[PDB]
């Protein structure tokens, strides 16, 4: 379950920090991952349209924080940093050091400073299954020969032929008496069959 | 360095392949991977065809292709069509945008014609007016690519040269003209002046005398 | 439609100033750089300038610094190019050059072009041509073919019509397009191809007419 994914852009040098139990600058001040962070991580390049005219300052990051980030914590906070004992009243004095200095996405550098179309697949588990899963390739059918079959949960082996028995909009199963499964309307053609 | 080195013209048969060089420097070409190629129709704006020498933008046909090794880019256009006949420009950006020298692609649609050159001395009435204009005339040539080389008895002269870009004459060949403005004292000093043309590697030379 | 429309072109004198501009439509102009790339008529391409949205980062070429000033207005999606101390080598078709949205092409390359406007920095005025007879050389190789003409020089502007023998001489006539020299003037050439055995009897006159300057010079072309 929990296919919460994020769609954002990350500079090329800070890429590996999206990792289970990693530190750095993003993983210290911008985006924290917990221990045992399994799943997947994927990034690829978003070079040549992530450069607005002379300095891509639409896109920010927090450069300073008092203490450690909690995992899964979004730092939307206008609470700027304080270094010394004199608190900042908005006027940039000597110990403010405004943490939201922005991304330097000006790709005139090498490959290490490039904007990348990154995603962070964050996977965890709660109590409700049958979430996002995979389309398991949906093979063909066969008739009039004994054959193994696996259907959507139930399975068996036999020959598949036509039928006279009828269904309703809800059935996925069929047995004549005493758990002897014999009837499947197929999940693709929606056509009723027998299992001899 | 200041202007990227290109061939002035490349002649190719239609449907064939041509390769046009873009020779620069290590601070221009070999520094980064940012080399472009620009097709400019006459009377219109340029048009992008190649980024980052390997690949192409949207809408660009796959006939456009590039290759780069060291400090020379090489635009390769396979299957020449008549709509590719325009001016070609390569540009690089490491710290600044440095364009190329210019390349006129000529899609051959008729057989090759050699230029007829007729050189005229400046008149005596102009020499009494303390002026001199040498008149070198180029006509009946195809493909449209001539370079005028003036000469003073063995030696190339490059100052005071005004030459017309070749424009169409009536019978689908082109016409041109080149002017050498000099003083009457430099006219009567040397022995003979020559106007050399170069058309697809062929040279036709005409020589006049101050006598 | 992604579209760039230049403005501010014209014909100016050397030593004066001019201000160009370009309006943008069809794309978010505040997120991509526009440039000026100039092209002289029949010559190569030459970049001029670039302006950033904050108005801090601007880069100029080597023949540009100290004279040309680009600025932009992100709210009105237009710009400006303030140009002082104009010289005649700056005479070029000026393009406001940016990039559209649909391309992966960044702003430092050049995809979305403008239609261009012409800026002419020249001090030449309405001058009549000087018609100089290009004397042939039939006196040594008579019997074959001689070439004679007359040289049209130092006029402004276009055009000058040249007829031969009041239009009666038509065969062999080929009047050439003109040059554009450094002074801002023009100079064409007209040479008729004649048989070399007809110069001792037939007089060849070129009729040079310059209509914006009202100059009609009839010059005879005689062998030396």
């Amino acid at each position: 379950t929990n296919v919460y994914a994020d769609s954002f852009v990350i500079r090329g040098d800070e890429v590996r920090q999206i990792a289970p139990g990693q530190t750095g600058k993003i993983a210290d001040y911008n985006y924290k991952l917990p221990d045992d962070f399994t799943g997947c991580v994927i990034a690829w390049n978003s070079n040549n349209l992530d450069s607005k005219v002379g300095g891509n300052y639409n896109y920010l990051y927090r450069l300073f924080r008092k203490s450690n980030l909690k995992p899964f914590e979004r730092d939307i906070s206008t609470e700027i940093y304080q270094a010394g004992s004199t608190p900042c009243n908005g006027v940039e004095g000597f110990n403010c050091y405004f943490p939201l200095q922005s991304y330097g996405f000006q790709p005139t550098n090498g490959v290490g400073y490039q904007p990348y179309r990154v995603v962070v697949l964050s996977f965890e588990l709660l109590h409700a299954p049958a979430t996002v899963c995979g389309p398991k390739k949906s093979t063909n059918l066969v008739k009039n020969k004994c054959v193994n079959f696996n259907f959507n949960g139930l399975t068996g082996t036999g020959v598949l032929t036509e039928s006279n028995k009828k269904f309703l909009p809800f059935q996925q199963f069929g047995r004549d008496i005493a758990d002897t499964t014999d009837a499947v309307r197929d999940p693709q053609t929606l056509e009723i069959l027998d299992i001899t | 360095q200041s202007v990227l080195t290109q061939p002035r013209s490349v002649s190719g048969s239609p449907g064939q392949s041509v390769t046009i060089s873009c020779t620069g420097t290590s601070s221009d070409v070999g520094a980064y991977n940012y080399v472009s190629w620009y097709q400019q129709h006459p009377g219109k704006a340029p048009k992008l065809m190649i980024y980052d020498v390997s690949a192409r933008p949207s809408g660009v046909p796959d006939r456009f292709s590039g290759s780069k090794s060291g400090n020379t880019a090489s635009l390769t256009i396979s299957g020449l069509q008549a709509e590719d006949e325009a001016d070609y420009y390569c540009c690089s950006y490491a710290g600044s945008w440095v364009f190329g020298g210019g390349t006129k692609l000529t899609v051959l649609s008729q057989p090759k014609a050699a230029p007829s050159v007729t050189l005229f001395p400046p008149s005596s009435e102009e020499l009494q007016a303390n002026k001199a204009t040498l008149v070198c005339l180029i006509s009946d040539f195809y493909p449209g690519a001539v370079t005028v080389a003036w000469k003073a008895d063995s030696s190339p002269v490059k100052a005071g040269v005004e030459t017309t870009t070749p424009s169409k004459q009536s019978n689908n060949k082109y016409a041109a003209s080149s002017y050498l403005s000099l003083t009457p004292e430099q006219w009567k000093s040397h022995r003979s002046y020559s106007c050399q043309v170069t058309h697809e590697g062929s040279t036709v030379e005409k020589t006049v005398a101050p006598t | 439609q992604v579209q760039l429309v230049e403005s501010g072109g014209g014909v100016v004198q050397p030593g004066r100033s001019l201000r160009l501009s370009c309006a943008a439509s069809g794309f978010t102009f505040s997120n991509y750089a526009i440039h000026w790339v100039r092209q002289a008529p029949g010559k190569g391409l030459e970049w001029v300038a670039v302006v950033s949205y904050d108005g801090s980062n601007k880069y100029y070429a080597e023949s540009v610094k100290g004279r040309f000033t680009i600025s932009r207005d992100n709210s009105k999606n237009t710009l400006s190019l303030q140009m002082i101390s104009l010289r005649p080598e700056d005479t070029a078709v000026y393009y406001c050059a940016s990039v559209a949205d649909t391309a992966m092409v960044p702003e430092w390359y050049f995809d979305l072009w403008g239609r261009g406007t012409l800026v002419t920095v020249s001090s030449a005025s309405t001058k009549g041509p000087s018609v100089f007879p290009l004397a042939p050389s039939s006196k040594s190789t008579s019997g074959g073919t001689a070439a004679l003409g007359c040289l049209v020089k130092d006029y402004f502007p276009e055009p000058v019509t040249v007829s031969w023998n009041s239009g009666a001489l038509t065969s062999g006539v080929h009047t050439f397009p003109a040059v554009l020299q450094s002074s801002g003037l023009y100079s064409l050439s007209s040479v008729v191809t004649v048989p070399s055995s007809s110069l001792g009897t037939q007089t060849y006159i070129c009729n040079v007419n310059h209509k914006p300057s009202n100059t009609k010079v009839d010059k005879r072309v005689e062998p030396k």
